[PDB]
């Protein structure tokens, strides 16, 4: 890391100093808690036939949105508080904080 | 192996399993599509997997510049000395600039309509295209960067292309910056949370890690549930533009098309200012435009948004509800009455119960949703607490803030504490009335907006060399 | 992770069933703070000549321990309240904690 | 590049150079040995490289059994239903049980005495040789282990050996668990850091994560402040033992041929207890035998421990002293006179502004054992803070601490707070007179010595299944 910059780098290195990823691209995320998987290690919660979950069953994705997610469309309530822009713009700044890449 | 066209569990892939009876996949035996994140670690027998960042967690506006060399490189216009951004060469917008085209194998776009053959445009972002709503605020900010670049040059002339593009890239991290911490994120929060995760800015931390924490990836889906079900296009008079001015979004996704040849972003531009974002409530979550046919034209079948957030969850090995109500320090409800208590809805309480079997085991992005909305916040506690301490950081853990001592002149943060997306929408666009501040509030036409000729334009005298 | 168990398991695998490889033997230690290499991400400092440290040049560990450390053996102070068992116990415990591996 | 034998850095090796006008190594074109420890994720490019722990964090007992099953399984008799631990086949002491010899391609043990041929010991851990007063701590507990599955199998006669072995492995680390927290601790943080960082156990806490940070590695390393430039013999009625009663530890590291031909474990547990340890002052940090011998007598060159532990910490990344202070909620000094108010010593804020340049690059094993002891504690307030932060989570992120519900019963633990090491000492060796508790604190034969027979031994009647 030069001894002084007057920009910041396109991959976020050198932001920090001392640790000189810390924001920067392709790097591992933090974690606020420790991972939980399946085999404590890597396989997701869901992934081997009758391996529960804390003592209960794992929880279809599509289960819960079906029966929790779903509504009915004509039932939708207009933000009389908030413009589509505001959905927008949190669309728009998520992409310039997280990507998360996968195998193609 | 192909995640999209099979559904074997194998590496890389984890299909989501289809519930008997499902209103829509009637084969049980089938799934929706999905690819695991990579990992950090390949193949790993020591580590605990973790995924990847491909982007710079800071607010600089890396969606517009990009956070790797080559494509930066790419982004830019080198054919000239003026530091501009490279821009479409074979379509223009009512004589603006549009995005390049990018240059992709199984192009996803040209899928939306086979015949006008228009592919996904290139930006600092692979998902610039994903919807034209989002697809128009790239093009805004790419214009006014070069807006900003061609001013520098009249302002200082003996500046190269190298200087001009990186205090036009400077001006627009700062615009992103401004506009999210003073616009948008008091909004999502509500004043109480804003005081307590955002407390006034006093210095830059070297000590704060700025990085982007794997929970909160999953965690600000929340927009999910501000989505509309369709893409609202309005004329210069805010009425709406024939003969198509609600489309499914369905069939906005990865239609490029729509932008070059479908009026270009001022219709998209006035539809996002006077339309109301859809409002999330306890039994109204998530539009079935997302959750039964999300990315329809590109895919074998509709995928379900709600439920790839909570298999991403599990794909990224994040904890449960109560571990993460835990941590923010928030009460544990280990019962559906304690659950019932804390979601101020039993009846929720109960679905999530049937579902789940323990508050432990809801997925952090479902149990964050289903929280009650805290007072002028659109997040109930627990996502406030994930998300304002993700922001903190961010401008904590940032040399490059904006007000931190030696990035920007007293009298350019003077400046640049005037600038709005109002003001920036009516620099770049042929649109002349533009919503009243807070544009992230105001959202009825003729009520909230005004005469573009009203509001001032960015200052910069402060930026002349001397 | 068995539903019911009785006493540790050898790798200490378990202990915790929510994330059940943390405090288990052959894992990645946790960090406390962000790691500070040369590089940012792999190289230690004071391994590549004329590279500082935060504005300073790298002091070689032999030089501050030949400065700072040495001392004539017979200027020793006998810890009156403290027995070698004192020392003994610790290095007994710290080999109950940690062991970090390196290449034959 | 072999690290052992060049001083060619190149991966894995990072030798240690050597300065002008060193005292003991003239040619600075040698150094000292040094291989970077194992990278978590081999030769990435994404991960940020981080060292591997290969035992269980827990205070289990883990050196003593073993940390993966394997080796656990090997230490074990199975030769019966007994449920013991192996023991040697070739020798004893004064007809006790010694430790298994282990079976090492390059055996350092063979290397302090070629005639004598005594390899290295076999235990849970792979360092139970590298000094005679380690060893005899590991075959102590050998013993203990072994006369608790003895007395286990007359009260319980169904228990079969597996159930033994558990049941004395059990009691083994609640014994490693009580005299660590109860004994040893308080007198390595003091009074007052040990109720800031160990208040009273409540109970198993799972959100609280056990696993040892990457900065205890090398903070925990304070004890080899403590370390005596010699082994100390007694016999019997604690007189030296001779013909070499003091012996110069640069010829006791590794020297297993020391306990098998030399007398046994008695006369060094002897000398442990009856000798005072080092105290740690700021111009008397750490001794020559370890500084500039240690290990001689296993390889080309001595080693020196406190380089081998800054070098160490740079190796594994880790933060320099002013980070660490700042982590712990301490001040953190930026000029050598800050830097003397907090070390109490202006000469030795010197010494290390003349090293280092800044506070901030102060390496974490420097910093901390630099800084004044803490009242009744052998360590300042950063070493304090890191190694009492440890422990606690240790404790309370352990499922079966010995104080957890349901681990004992009522009884036993009533029992278990009788144990202590001069009585473990007393059962498992010829000693007859040892140490007044605390043991850690006695060091002074007479005055601090009682008979074996007023010291109540462990009661196992609450173990009894009836
Ligand atoms: C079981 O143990 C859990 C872990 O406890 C820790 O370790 C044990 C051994 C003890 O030493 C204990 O004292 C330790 O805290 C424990 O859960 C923990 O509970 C605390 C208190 O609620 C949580 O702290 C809160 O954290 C949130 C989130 O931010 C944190 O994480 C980020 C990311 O790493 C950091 O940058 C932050 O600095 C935080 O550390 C904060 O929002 C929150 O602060 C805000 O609220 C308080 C209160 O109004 C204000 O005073 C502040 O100014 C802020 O406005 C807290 O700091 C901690 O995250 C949590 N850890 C885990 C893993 O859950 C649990 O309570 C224990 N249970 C029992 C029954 O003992
Ligand atoms: C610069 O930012 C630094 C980071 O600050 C955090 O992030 C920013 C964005 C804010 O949100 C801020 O509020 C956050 O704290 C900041 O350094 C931080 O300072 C705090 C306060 O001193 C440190 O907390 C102390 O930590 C030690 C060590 O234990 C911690 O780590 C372990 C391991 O993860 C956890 O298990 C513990 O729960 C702790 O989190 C604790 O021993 C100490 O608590 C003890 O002492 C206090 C005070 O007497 C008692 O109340 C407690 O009960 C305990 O007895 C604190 O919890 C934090 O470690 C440190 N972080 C870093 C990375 O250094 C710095 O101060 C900021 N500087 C300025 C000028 O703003
Ligand atoms: C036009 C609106 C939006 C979409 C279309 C859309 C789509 C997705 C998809 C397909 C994912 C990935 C799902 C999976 O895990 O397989 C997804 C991820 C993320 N979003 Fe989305 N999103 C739209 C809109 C929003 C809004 C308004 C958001 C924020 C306020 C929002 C957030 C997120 C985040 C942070 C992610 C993860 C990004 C990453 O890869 O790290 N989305 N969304
Ligand atoms: C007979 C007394 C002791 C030693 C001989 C001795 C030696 C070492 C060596 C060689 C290392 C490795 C150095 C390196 O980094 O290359 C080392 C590491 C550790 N020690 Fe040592 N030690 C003796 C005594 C003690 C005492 C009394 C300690 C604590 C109270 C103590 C601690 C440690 C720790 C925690 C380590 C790191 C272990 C790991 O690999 O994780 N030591 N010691
Ligand atoms: C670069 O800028 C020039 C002048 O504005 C413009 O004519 C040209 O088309 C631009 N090239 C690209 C690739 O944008
Ligand atoms: C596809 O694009 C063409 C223009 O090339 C347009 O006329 C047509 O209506 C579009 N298809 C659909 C289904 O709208
Ligand atoms: C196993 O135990 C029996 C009985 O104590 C003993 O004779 C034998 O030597 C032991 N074997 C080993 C390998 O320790
Ligand atoms: C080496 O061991 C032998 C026993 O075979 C012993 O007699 C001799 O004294 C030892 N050597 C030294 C230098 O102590
Ligand atoms: C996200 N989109
Ligand atoms: C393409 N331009
Ligand atoms: C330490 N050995
Ligand atoms: C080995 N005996
Ligand atoms: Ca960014
Ligand atoms: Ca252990």
């Amino acid at each position: 890391c030069p001894e002084q910059d007057k920009y910041r780098t396109i991959t976020g290195m050198c932001n920090n100093r001392r640790s000189p990823t810390l924001g920067a691209s392709n790097r591992a995320f933090v974690r606020w808690l420790p991972a939980e998987y399946e085999d404590g290690f890597s396989l997701p919660y869901g992934w081997t036939p009758g391996v529960k979950r804390n003592g209960f069953p794992v929880a279809l994705a599509r289960a819960v949105s079906n029966e929790i997610v779903r509504f009915p469309t004509d039932q939708l309530t207009p933000d009389q508080e908030r413009s589509l822009m505001f959905m927008q713009w949190g669309q728009l700044l998520d992409h310039d904080l997280d990507f998360t890449p996968e195998p193609a | 192996v192909n995640c999209e066209t099979s559904c074997v569990q194998q590496p890389p892939c984890f299909p989501l399993k289809i519930p008997p009876n499902d209103p829509r996949i009637k084969n049980q035996a089938d799934c929706i599509p999905f690819f695991r994140s990579c990992p950090a670690c390949p193949g790993s027998n020591i580590t605990i997997r973790n995924q990847i960042n491909a982007l710079t967690s800071f607010v600089d506006a890396s969606m517009v510049y990009g956070s790797e060399e080559p494509l930066a490189r790419n982004l830019r216009n080198m054919s000239n000395q003026l530091g501009l951004l490279a821009v479409n060469q074979r379509f223009q917008d009512n004589g603006r600039a549009l995005l390049p085209f990018d240059n992709l194998h199984d192009d996803p776009c040209l899928l939306t309509n086979r015949s006008a053959r228009i592919p996904c445009f290139l930006a600092g972002d692979t998902r610039s295209s994903e919807m034209p709503e989002l697809t128009s605020m790239h093009t805004l900010l790419l214009r006014e960067h070069n807006r900003l670049a061609t001013e520098l040059k009249s302002l200082n002339p003996r500046w190269d292309g190298e200087r001009l593009y990186q205090e036009a890239r400077k001006i627009v991290g700062a615009m992103v910056q401004i506009i999210t911490y003073r616009d948008y994120l008091p909004l999502v929060l509500g004043p109480t949370a804003m005081r307590k995760y955002l407390p006034t800015y006093r210095s830059y931390n070297d000590s704060v890690d700025p990085r982007i924490a794997n929970v909160f990836t999953n965690a600000f889906r929340y927009g999910h549930t501000l989505i509309q079900p369709f893409m609202f296009r309005l004329d210069n008079r805010y009425q709406p533009m024939e003969p198509n001015p609600r489309v499914p979004l369905s069939r906005v996704f990865f239609a490029s098309w729509r932008v070059v040849l479908e009026g270009g972003i001022d219709p998209i531009l006035r539809g996002l200012m006077a339309t109301p974002a859809k409002l999330n409530r306890q039994n109204q979550i998530a539009v079935d435009e997302i959750r039964e046919r999300l990315f329809e034209q590109v895919m074998r079948i509709g995928l379900d948004l709600p439920a790839l957030n909570m298999q991403r969850s599990r794909d990224h090995g994040l904890p449960g509800y109560n571990a993460w109500r835990r941590f923010c320090g928030l009460p544990q409800p280990e019962t559906v009455g304690q659950l019932g208590t804390v979601l101020r809805n039993l009846k929720l309480a109960r679905k999530l119960m049937e579902q789940y079997g323990t508050p432990n085991n809801i997925d952090i992005w479902m149990g964050g949703v289903s929280e009650p909305l805290k007072r002028k916040g659109r997040v109930g506690p627990l996502l406030a607490c994930i998300i304002g301490t993700q922001f903190r950081k961010l401008r904590d853990g940032d040399r490059f803030w904006w007000e931190n001592e030696g990035v920007f002149s007293m009298q350019q943060r003077q400046a640049l504490a005037q600038i709005s997306l109002p003001r920036i929408i009516c620099d770049n666009t042929g649109i002349t009335t533009v919503s009243k501040n807070n544009i992230f509030m105001s959202n009825s036409y003729p009520r909230d907006f005004v005469n573009c000729s009203t509001l001032p334009a960015l200052n910069l005298a402060s930026w002349r060399e001397a």
